[PDB]
Protein backbone atom coordinates (compact mmCIF):
# COMPACT_ATOMS: atom_id res chain seq x y z
CA UNK A 1 0.00 0.00 0.00
CA UNK A 2 1.10 3.37 -1.12
CA UNK A 3 0.75 5.76 1.87
CA UNK A 4 2.32 8.92 3.72
CA UNK A 5 1.86 10.73 6.74
CA UNK A 6 0.37 14.53 7.02
CA UNK A 7 -0.18 17.13 9.90
CA UNK A 8 -2.59 19.59 9.15
CA UNK A 9 -4.08 22.64 11.04
CA UNK A 10 -6.87 22.54 12.18
CA UNK A 11 -8.15 24.49 8.79
CA UNK A 12 -6.80 21.72 7.12
CA UNK A 13 -3.50 23.19 5.90
CA UNK A 14 -0.43 20.88 5.28
CA UNK A 15 2.25 21.46 8.37
CA UNK A 16 3.92 18.89 7.42
CA UNK A 17 4.49 15.85 4.85
CA UNK A 18 6.45 12.76 4.98
CA UNK A 19 8.48 12.59 1.69
CA UNK A 20 6.54 9.58 0.70
CA UNK A 21 4.31 11.63 -0.63
CA UNK A 22 6.28 11.44 -3.89
CA UNK A 23 5.68 8.23 -4.58
CA UNK A 24 1.62 8.45 -3.58
CA UNK A 25 0.92 11.58 -5.32
CA UNK A 26 3.98 13.02 -7.11
CA UNK A 27 4.00 16.15 -5.47
CA UNK A 28 7.71 17.33 -3.13
CA UNK A 29 6.68 18.15 0.41
CA UNK A 30 7.34 21.51 -0.34
CA UNK A 31 4.80 21.67 -2.87
CA UNK A 32 2.30 20.65 -0.54
CA UNK A 33 3.16 22.48 2.98
CA UNK A 34 1.49 25.30 3.64
CA UNK A 35 -1.62 24.93 1.19
CA UNK A 36 -4.86 23.45 2.27
CA UNK A 37 -5.49 19.95 1.76
CA UNK A 38 -8.61 20.98 0.25
CA UNK A 39 -7.12 22.92 -2.70
CA UNK A 40 -6.11 18.92 -4.24
CA UNK A 41 -9.47 17.66 -3.46
CA UNK A 42 -12.38 16.90 -6.35
CA UNK A 43 -15.22 19.50 -6.29
CA UNK A 44 -17.41 16.87 -5.25
CA UNK A 45 -15.54 15.75 -2.50
CA UNK A 46 -14.28 18.89 -1.19
CA UNK A 47 -17.39 19.77 1.50
CA UNK A 48 -17.16 16.15 2.69
CA UNK A 49 -13.25 16.62 3.58
CA UNK A 50 -13.84 20.09 5.08
CA UNK A 51 -16.54 18.61 7.60
CA UNK A 52 -14.29 14.96 8.09
CA UNK A 53 -11.69 17.81 9.64
CA UNK A 54 -14.06 19.87 11.75
CA UNK A 55 -15.57 16.80 13.22
CA UNK A 56 -11.99 14.86 13.75
CA UNK A 57 -11.73 17.49 16.80
CA UNK A 58 -14.76 16.91 18.59
CA UNK A 59 -13.91 12.58 18.82
CA UNK A 60 -11.53 12.67 21.31
CA UNK A 61 -8.68 11.11 19.70
CA UNK A 62 -10.44 8.33 17.47
CA UNK A 63 -9.74 7.77 14.04
CA UNK A 64 -11.80 9.18 11.70
CA UNK A 65 -11.43 8.15 8.46
CA UNK A 66 -12.82 9.92 4.58
CA UNK A 67 -12.31 8.30 1.25
CA UNK A 68 -11.44 11.55 -1.66
CA UNK A 69 -10.22 12.04 -4.98
CA UNK A 70 -6.86 13.53 -4.56
CA UNK A 71 -5.48 15.25 -7.70
CA UNK A 72 -2.07 14.38 -8.50
CA UNK A 73 1.13 16.31 -10.07
CA UNK A 74 -0.34 14.55 -13.18
CA UNK A 75 -4.04 15.92 -12.75
CA UNK A 76 -5.19 12.70 -12.12
CA UNK A 77 -7.71 11.71 -9.93
CA UNK A 78 -6.54 9.30 -7.32
CA UNK A 79 -8.76 7.35 -4.47
CA UNK A 80 -7.29 8.21 -1.21
CA UNK A 81 -8.34 6.80 2.62
CA UNK A 82 -6.66 9.08 5.13
CA UNK A 83 -7.27 8.56 8.77
CA UNK A 84 -7.26 11.06 10.59
CA UNK A 85 -7.17 11.84 14.70
CA UNK A 86 -6.03 14.76 16.86
CA UNK A 87 -3.06 15.17 18.84
CA UNK A 88 -2.08 17.43 21.65
CA UNK A 89 0.59 17.39 23.89
CA UNK A 90 -0.99 16.46 26.94
CA UNK A 91 1.35 18.61 29.33
CA UNK A 92 0.16 21.40 27.43
CA UNK A 93 -3.10 23.68 26.24
CA UNK A 94 -2.05 24.27 22.62
CA UNK A 95 -4.40 23.32 19.93
CA UNK A 96 -5.06 20.65 18.48
CA UNK A 97 -3.57 19.29 15.35
CA UNK A 98 -4.53 16.67 13.14
CA UNK A 99 -2.12 13.63 12.22
CA UNK A 100 -3.35 11.89 8.55
CA UNK A 101 -2.21 8.77 7.08
CA UNK A 102 -3.12 8.89 3.76
CA UNK A 103 -3.44 5.57 1.10
CA UNK A 104 -3.85 5.51 -2.50
CA UNK A 105 -7.14 2.50 -2.20
CA UNK A 106 -9.10 1.34 -5.02
CA UNK A 107 -12.86 2.05 -5.63
CA UNK A 108 -14.30 -0.97 -6.19
CA UNK A 109 -16.46 -3.76 -4.91
CA UNK B 1 14.79 24.42 26.69
CA UNK B 2 12.48 23.02 24.27
CA UNK B 3 9.15 23.71 22.45
CA UNK B 4 6.59 21.60 22.32
CA UNK B 5 7.12 20.87 18.75
CA UNK B 6 10.82 20.51 19.24
CA UNK B 7 10.20 17.10 21.56
CA UNK B 8 7.68 15.35 20.04
CA UNK B 9 8.18 13.24 16.83
CA UNK B 10 6.11 10.84 14.70
CA UNK B 11 7.11 7.70 14.04
CA UNK B 12 4.70 4.53 11.40
CA UNK B 13 5.33 1.39 12.45
CA UNK B 14 4.06 -2.50 11.14
CA UNK B 15 2.11 -4.31 13.28
CA UNK B 16 5.36 -6.32 14.69
CA UNK B 17 6.27 -2.69 16.13
CA UNK B 18 8.85 -2.68 13.31
CA UNK B 19 9.81 1.37 12.05
CA UNK B 20 8.41 2.00 8.44
CA UNK B 21 9.13 5.63 8.91
CA UNK B 22 10.23 7.99 11.19
CA UNK B 23 10.46 12.02 11.33
CA UNK B 24 13.76 13.57 11.57
CA UNK B 25 12.88 15.13 15.12
CA UNK B 26 14.27 11.82 16.17
CA UNK B 27 17.79 12.96 15.62
CA UNK B 28 17.83 15.75 17.64
CA UNK B 29 16.26 14.32 20.52
CA UNK B 30 17.97 10.63 20.49
CA UNK B 31 20.32 10.69 17.72
CA UNK B 32 19.19 8.29 15.72
CA UNK B 33 18.93 8.46 11.69
CA UNK B 34 15.21 7.35 10.63
CA UNK B 35 17.30 5.12 7.87
CA UNK B 36 18.84 3.27 10.70
CA UNK B 37 15.71 2.09 12.62
CA UNK B 38 13.87 1.09 9.14
CA UNK B 39 13.17 -2.24 9.78
CA UNK B 40 13.85 -2.88 13.59
CA UNK B 41 11.79 -3.66 15.95
CA UNK B 42 11.31 -0.58 18.42
CA UNK B 43 11.40 -3.28 21.08
CA UNK B 44 15.22 -3.23 20.78
CA UNK B 45 14.81 -0.02 22.15
CA UNK B 46 13.62 -0.47 24.99
CA UNK B 47 15.17 -0.47 28.81
CA UNK B 48 14.77 -3.93 29.82
CA UNK B 49 12.58 -2.65 33.24
CA UNK B 50 10.40 -1.68 30.77
CA UNK B 51 9.83 -4.13 28.52
CA UNK B 52 7.22 -5.91 30.24
CA UNK B 53 4.97 -2.93 30.42
CA UNK B 54 5.25 -2.07 26.57
CA UNK B 55 4.78 -5.81 25.78
CA UNK B 56 1.25 -5.11 27.63
CA UNK B 57 0.62 -1.82 25.88
CA UNK B 58 1.38 -3.17 22.04
CA UNK B 59 -1.12 -5.93 22.96
CA UNK B 60 -4.23 -3.51 24.54
CA UNK B 61 -3.30 -0.93 21.35
CA UNK B 62 -3.66 -3.86 19.41
CA UNK B 63 -7.36 -4.91 20.53
CA UNK B 64 -8.58 -1.58 21.29
CA UNK B 65 -7.31 0.66 18.29
CA UNK B 66 -5.47 3.21 20.63
CA UNK B 67 -3.21 3.63 23.37
CA UNK B 68 -1.46 6.02 25.62
CA UNK B 69 1.82 4.06 26.63
CA UNK B 70 2.38 5.16 29.72
CA UNK B 71 6.24 6.41 30.59
CA UNK B 72 9.26 4.69 29.51
CA UNK B 73 12.58 4.88 28.61
CA UNK B 74 14.02 4.87 25.16
CA UNK B 75 17.95 3.88 24.26
CA UNK B 76 19.90 6.85 22.97
CA UNK B 77 21.96 6.52 19.96
CA UNK B 78 25.41 7.20 21.81
CA UNK B 79 24.06 5.68 25.42
CA UNK B 80 22.05 6.37 28.20
CA UNK B 81 18.19 6.55 28.01
CA UNK B 82 15.54 9.39 27.45
CA UNK B 83 12.21 8.97 29.17
CA UNK B 84 9.18 8.75 26.42
CA UNK B 85 5.40 8.25 26.40
CA UNK B 86 3.92 7.57 22.79
CA UNK B 87 -0.08 8.34 21.85
CA UNK B 88 0.03 4.80 19.63
CA UNK B 89 -3.00 4.45 17.01
CA UNK B 90 -3.93 1.55 14.77
CA UNK B 91 -4.83 2.15 11.00
CA UNK B 92 -6.88 0.07 9.74
CA UNK B 93 -4.72 -3.53 10.77
CA UNK B 94 -2.58 -1.80 8.09
CA UNK B 95 0.18 -0.22 10.81
CA UNK B 96 0.78 1.69 13.72
CA UNK B 97 0.41 5.28 14.07
CA UNK B 98 3.06 6.78 16.66
CA UNK B 99 2.89 10.26 18.27
CA UNK B 100 6.23 10.10 20.79
CA UNK B 101 6.84 12.67 23.33
CA UNK B 102 10.31 13.11 24.90
CA UNK B 103 9.55 13.59 28.82
CA UNK B 104 13.34 13.94 30.01
CA UNK B 105 16.68 14.98 29.15
CA UNK B 106 19.16 11.72 28.09
CA UNK B 107 20.13 10.27 30.88
O1 LIG C 1 4.00 -0.28 18.66
N1 LIG C 1 4.90 0.50 18.81
O2 LIG C 1 5.73 0.69 17.97
C1 LIG C 1 5.01 1.27 20.09
C2 LIG C 1 6.03 2.18 20.29
N2 LIG C 1 7.01 2.45 19.37
C3 LIG C 1 8.04 3.36 19.59
C4 LIG C 1 8.08 4.56 18.91
C5 LIG C 1 9.14 5.44 19.12
C6 LIG C 1 10.16 5.15 20.01
C7 LIG C 1 10.10 3.92 20.68
F1 LIG C 1 11.06 3.60 21.53
C8 LIG C 1 9.06 3.03 20.47
C9 LIG C 1 6.09 2.88 21.55
C10 LIG C 1 5.18 2.71 22.55
C11 LIG C 1 4.11 1.78 22.36
N3 LIG C 1 3.08 1.36 23.14
O3 LIG C 1 2.41 0.46 22.43
N4 LIG C 1 2.94 0.23 21.22
C12 LIG C 1 4.02 1.04 21.11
Amino acid sequence: PTRFISRHNIEGIFTFVDHRCVATVGYQPQELLGKNIVEFCHPEDQQLLRDSFQQVVKLKGQVLSVMFRFRSKNQEWLWMRTSSFTFQNPYSDEIEYIICTNTNVKNSS
Amino acid sequence: FKGLDSKTFLSEHSMDMKFTYCDDRITELIGYHPEELLGRSAYEFYHALDSENMTKSHQNLCTKGQVVSGQYRMLAKHGGYVWLETQGTVIYPQCIMCVNYVLSEIE
